RNA sequence: UAAGGUGAUAUGAACCGUUAUAACCGGCGAUUUCCGAAUGGGGAAACCCAGUGUGUUUCGACACACUAUCAUUAACUGAAUCCAUAGGUUAAUGAGGCGAACCGGGGGAACUGAAACAUCUAAGUACCCCGAGGAAAAGAAAUCAACCGAGAUUCCCCCAGUAGCGGCGAGCGAACGGGGAGCAGCCCAGAGCCUGAAUCAGUGUGUGUGUUAGUGGAAGCGUCUGGAAAGGCGCGCGAUACAGGGUGACAGCCCCGUACACAAAAAUGCACAUGCUGUGAGCUCGAUGAGUAGGGCGGGACACGUGGUAUCCUGUCUGAAUAUGGGGGGACCAUCCUCCAAGGCUAAAUACUCCUGACUGACCGAUAGUGAACCAGUACCGUGAGGGAAAGGCGAAAAGAAC
RNA sequence: AGGACCGAACCGACUAAUGUUGAAAAAUUAGCGGAUGACUUGUGGCUGGGGGUGAAAGGCCAAUCAAACCGGGAGAUAGCU
RNA sequence: GCUCGCCGGAAGACCAAGGGUUCCUGUCCAACGUUAAUCGGGGCAGGGUGAGUCGACCCCUAAGGCGAGGCCGAAAGGCGUAGUCGAUGGGAAACAGGUUAAUAUUCCUGUACUUGGUGUUACUGCGAAGGGGGGACGGAGAAGGCUAUGUUGGCCGGGCG
RNA sequence: UACGGUGCUGAAGCAACAAAUGCCCUGCUUCCAGGAAAAGCCUCUAAGCAUCAGGUAACAUCAAAUCGUACCCCAAACCG
């Protein structure tokens, strides 16, 4: 059901820098995905007890919408879409334009 | 199905129920209100385990 | 001076309370109308 | 066969743990937070079983809930029952 | 209530029409009298609220038949 | 079905999990405190207090089940009073209560209109009460019609604002007949040949089809502006999909889907060659629903206000004939025609939407559309029934402003 | 003994002044009447709208009374503004 | 903290109703407080209400309410017997001292008291919606005996103004 | 001593008089307008049971559960 999974090398279709390629770290339920080094937000963090004690301006990953990114084919250097075809419950993902299991 | 409870299908689960409630949930309650760290998940686990034992008792009246 | 409301909980539960409404057919219709409107307080006795 | 030990889940918090409780401990009594429908006999039997202490008398009261919630949205905390357990002879604590 | 207990007669509502045809609501009430009836088959006196038409049908059909009709209806004696 | 979860405000903590077993959905079961028809008694709802029967060599006592009332039936008992009967106890089965509208019955106004008002109207309306069902009611001609005939009930369109009714004022207002929707008739008033003979109910695992989980589902890239392309330009591709929504601007080819194809452990609803039981086909002859029809008095319903007033209903008093008979054909009589009341059941066409699912809108867009887009029948007012608000929007993403 | 006398609590309300957008949707400050009785007060209860209750004033029935309040008929009707 | 003024049959102290955390401690002063507020009955946390003897519950009734059957009523429903509820009334038992920031006839210390159950011993006719006794009752007035309580003196500690 | 409040010790702790509207008093006297009920309690029996049960006294032991309890205490916490 999930075209973009937890560990996938993905290439950005739209937004910020499109040409940047990153690996998924986390998939959030709002239709938004976290990719390493894609949306860089400089967050001003207040000094607070326990967690985030020193404060400082921290560079962190912001969420990118899952429709703005696509999976990257290793054989052909392009974004190519995802399908499923296998007869049992664990349907395998297939690269379209190559018909190969991801 | 998600969880397989073939382990709890056995006779005389009263002693397992007394183990899960008595001294277990009680010392978890005492340590929780005093302050301990892992009890946040351990209390939920013990409560669901007591639910499993009581459900299996209501299924099997003889045990 | 002395005002119209001099409160007593025993008189209040005896007059406008739940069982006072439940004894009468008409007070049961009252409880039905309050339930139909959707009130949190069906009776002020509580 | 053991008696109704499953009914002895009445004891909830090991202490209210405050100044009145600690000074009352320095005299004779443990202050405990116990159920809502717990009776004095059940608190006696539960303390005498779950701890090893042989107890003298139990005094109980109901702490009514405080509102403790702001003006826009109002709530009430739950009512809870407090037991002062007298332990003049054979007190571990 | 004012029910005939044999012929099922109830107070029926109508109008008191005047000479000027003014209408005020009124109730026609039955000719209901308590009468003590002798049942020969059961050897007893049955106390029945009964209209005059009910006494007429009691002498027409017998007291036993009216009593059996009451048992079939479910009415007590 | 799944690579992600522990609902939201509301992050954090502590964890669970790799599709072959975490969450999520669906079917089925378990538990389900207290109050509430409240059902053991009481009560100022969410509480007080019991009885009976089953379990302390733990001499604190606890847990569980039942015990309301009414109706029908059976049992056991049982007075005045002999037999009896009334009553009492036990057991089983059913009923209570709630619900927006629709349906039937029991009652039933007035404002108003008549340019006042009383007959009349408003109106058998509003309301109250009782009852029932997914529909209800009606229903199988003692009906219309006119010497021709039609052929149970119900709903629609004409007839027709007609004929009539009416302080012949206001106003009320059909039917005959014709076109449609839908179209089954039966049974007891009783005996002999037949006792799942064809139906009809209960009752099944059978077969098919739906519902409650889901699965697959096509085809796009360069370049320009811009913070961001979905837009501009160029060249393509799919189309039984160019419904719709979302994505940083306006996406058929980025994501959910969509046309299309498939799927259901299990539980159910329909239909059927159907699996069992009980009533019940048909023949022959005999019966043909009496305090009833009708009449008198007083009222009501028929479009019809008592009028010339037929028809229907009955509170009161009466009272037939009984198929040689009786009813109706709008006072009544004769003729002719038509139909058999005083016993019941009966599907469809019809009415409505508390609720579910999809779809649609020359409907509204935060003083609007529900009172309520929002933690609204809440805040607040009142003893109470009851009344009853205001209040949406940062940004693409908190990047919610370190110092 | 006293529906006796003077007079506090208590009950009431005769006059005056202040207030009358008050301190108060009938009060304050001086005086006034009754104060062992047809007195007064607490707690329950009973009487319900063309009805109650009234040592009677159209008084009172929740700051509402020549027929209370709340919802319905109801968008009554209005030759009037 | 020192003076001053006010009440003192209260403007003092306690029960009941009624409210419901306003009590206590710490912190804050945006809003509330007819001003300022360091303060508060305000905001925010955390505490605090300890019963065999005090109320309730309970046992019993009053006015009255409900009321199986029952009588009555067009339906709803009206009344009412057995009965069942209903205090404002009648039923068992605790007082002094100390204690906390906040509780006290509750906690502690001392001295009590009552009502049931069970066990033992002894003696014995016990036993009910039954009978009786009892509970059990008004107004006014008048002594008398006391007490709460006060003054004064004695005693004791301090003063020598 | 931050003034709260702790540890210890602690003298006298009597007499007379006057005293209530409070107690004796649910009394006494008097009057007329004639002054709740039921239970608790005591006592006596009916059915019933008879070395039983049950009652009485003493002693010993056990139990007395549940709810309220802070605060306002004629008012800045009730009705206005």
């Amino acid at each position: 059901a999930a075209k973009i999974r937890r560990d996938d090398e993905v290439i950005v279709l739209t937004g910020k820098d499109k040409g940047k390629r990153g690996k998924v770290k986390n998939v959030l339920s709002s239709g938004k995905v976290i990719v390493e080094g894609i949306n860089l937000v400089k967050k001003h963090q207040k000094p607070v007890p326990a967690l985030n004690q020193p404060g400082g301006i921290v560079e962190k990953e912001a969420a990118i919408q899952v429709s703005n990114v696509a999976i990257f084919n290793a054989a052909t250097g392009k974004a190519d879409r995802v399908g499923f075809r296998f007869e049992d419950g664990k349907k395998v993902r297939f690269f379209k334009s190559n018909s190969e299991t991801i | 199905m998600k969880a397989k409870e073939l382990r709890e299908k056995s006779v005389e689960e009263l002693n397992t129920e007394l183990l899960n409630l008595l001294r277990e949930q009680f010392n978890l309650r005492m340590q929780a209100a005093s302050g301990q760290l892992q009890q946040s998940h351990l209390l939920k686990q013990v409560r669901r385990d007591v639910a499993r034992v009581k459900t299996l008792l209501n299924e099997k009246a003889g045990a | 001076m002395k005002r119209t409301f001099q409160p007593s909980v025993l008189k209040r539960n005896r007059s406008h309370g739940f069982r006072a409404r439940m004894a009468t057919k008409n007070g049961r219709q009252v409880l039905a109308r309050r339930r139909a409107k959707g009130r949190a307080r069906l009776t002020v006795s509580k | 066969m053991i008696r109704e030990e499953r009914l002895l889940k009445v004891l909830r918090a090991p202490h209210v743990s405050e100044k009145a409780s600690t000074a009352m401990e320095k005299s004779n009594t443990i202050v405990l937070k116990v159920a809502k429908d717990a009776t004095k006999a059940e608190i006696k039997a539960a303390v005498q079983k779950l701890f090893e202490v042989e107890v003298e008398v139990v005094n109980t009261l109901v702490v009514k809930g405080k509102v403790k919630r702001h003006g826009q949205r109002i709530g009430r905390r739950s009512d809870w029952k407090k037991a002062y357990v007298t332990l003049k002879e054979g007190q571990n604590l | 209530s004012r029910v005939c207990q044999v012929t099922g007669k109830r107070p029926v509502t109508g109008n008191n029409r005047s000479h000027a045809l003014n209408a005020t609501k009124r109730r026609f009430l039955p000719n209901l009298h308590s009468h003590r009836f002798w049942v020969e088959s059961e050897k007893r006196f049955v106390t029945l609220r009964v209209s005059a038409k009910g006494m007429r049908v009691i002498d027409k059909k017998g007291i036993d038949t009216v009593l059996a009709e009451l048992r079939a209806r479910g009415e007590k004696y």
